C-alpha cells in the first residue's frame, strides 16, 4: 500500500552544506550555533529538501579520509519544503556531542 | 523527502523508524548510533505547541526497514524503549535550539546487513568535513511535497 | 571520539565492507577534493 | 515565538 506524497520506500537526497551567514539571512528566526542549514541555493537549479515526516532522521557525511559515514545532523525544521531561498535546518550533532557523551556515559562525559 | 529517490536496500543501516503503539503511525525518523542507543529530535517526542508529550510506553522503534508501509518479516526488528532523554536546554518556543533526544532500547538490538550503527563526528572530522559546499545525505519516509494534500 | 567510536561504525555491511559503492555516493565525493 | 515567524517543525 502507498500513494503519492507519502513515499512507498525510503528516500534519499544528497544536499550541500550552506554557509552560516546565508542561513541566517534566509530566515527571521534566531538561528543558533547548535543548528546548521543545507540545501541548494536558488542560483543552482538543483532541488531537494527534507519534508514533514523526515524529522529526527540523520544528515550524514561519508569521510574521504577513512571511509566511514558520520552523522553530522538531525532533521530539525524549515519553512515549508523546498521553497527557493529557503534552507532546511538541522541540529548540530558535533556541537551537542558533549551532552550525548554525558548521558550515554552515565551522566558523566 | 523532496526530490529524492528510492534508496537501495541496506543503504542506510542506521535508519530507525519511530512509530506509535496506539493509534499506529509513523512519528519520525531516527538513527541507531549503537546497539542500544537511538538518536532523534526532541520535538519528535516533546512539542507542547502541538500538544505532544510521548513517554516511553507510547513508542516502538522499528529498525532495519526499507518499506514505509509493510511489516518486513526477515529484516525488520521492532523494539521498545527503556529510557528517554530530552536535552535539558531544548527550546521549542523561541527557536528549536538543542533539538536533540536519545532513546535507550529495552535491550541491545542485533546488528545485521540491515542494522548497523553510524559514527558520531569527532573534532578532526567535524573540522575537515563541515564546509559550505560539501554535500551530506538525508533519508526518510517523509512527504515528497509541501502539503495541501495528505 | 577520534574517527571510530565502535570501530565498525559507518562501515556498511553491504557497501564499505563489501567494497561496493552506492548509486549516488559519487555526488558526495565529487563535492569534496579540498574545495572548502 | 518559532510558530509566529513561520518556523515549521518537521508528520502533520
Amino acid at each position: 500500500s502507498v500513494a503519492e506524497v507519502q513515499p512507498s520506500v525510503l528516500q534519499v537526497v544528497n544536499l550541500p552544506l550552506v554557509e552560516r551567514p546565508v542561513c541566517k539571512a534566509s530566515t527571521r528566526i534566531r538561528i543558533t550555533d547548535n543548528m546548521f542549514c543545507a540545501g541548494y541555493k536558488p542560483g543552482e537549479g538543483k532541488r531537494g529538501d527534507a519534508c514533514e515526516g523526515d524529522s529526527g532522521g540523520p544528515f550524514v557525511m561519508k569521510s574521504p579520509y577513512n571511509n566511514r559515514w558520520y552523522q553530522m545532523g538531525i532533521v530539525s525544521w524549515g519553512e515549508g519544503c523546498d521553497r527557493d531561498g529557503k534552507y532546511g535546518f538541522y541540529t548540530h550533532v558535533f556541537r551537542l556531542k558533549k551532552w550525548i557523551q554525558k548521558v550515554i556515559d552515565r551522566l558523566g562525559s | 523527502i523532496v526530490e529524492g529517490q528510492d534508496a537501495e536496500v541496506g543503504l542506510s543501516p542506521w535508519q530507525v523508524m519511530l512509530f506509535r503503539k496506539s493509534p499506529q503511525e509513523l512519528l519520525c525518523g531516527a538513527s541507531l548510533i549503537s546497539d542500544r542507543w537511538v538518536l532523534t529530535a526532541a520535538h519528535c517526542l516533546l512539542y507542547p505547541p502541538w500538544d505532544k508529550n510521548f513517554t516511553v510506553d507510547d513508542l516502538l522503534v522499528r529498525i532495519g526497514k526499507h518499506s514505509r508501509t509493510r511489516y518486513e518479516r526477515k529484516v525488520e526488528k521492532i523494539s521498545m524503549l527503556d529510557k528517554i532523554y530530552i536535552h535539558p536546554r531544548y527550546n521549542w518556543k523561541e527557536n528549536l535550539d538543542r533539538d536533540i533526544a536519545l532513546l535507550k532500547l529495552k535491550r541491545p538490538i542485533e546488528l545485521s546487513d540491515y542494522i548497523h550503527p553510524v559514527c558520531l563526528p569527532d573534532k578532526q572530522t567535524a573540522a575537515k568535513l563541515l564546509h559550505a559546499g560539501f554535500k551530506g545525505r538525508v533519508t526518510g519516509w517523509g512527504n515528497r511535497r509541501e502539503t495541501w494534500t495528505t | 571520539t577520534f574517527g571510530a567510536g565502535e570501530a565498525d561504525c559507518g562501515l556498511r555491511p553491504l557497501f564499505e565492507k563489501k567494497q561496493v559503492q552506492d548509486q549516488t555516493e559519487k555526488e558526495l565525493f565529487e563535492s569534496y577534493i579540498e574545495g572548502r | 515565538d518559532f510558530l509566529a515567524e513561520g518556523g515549521g517543525v518537521x508528520p502533520r
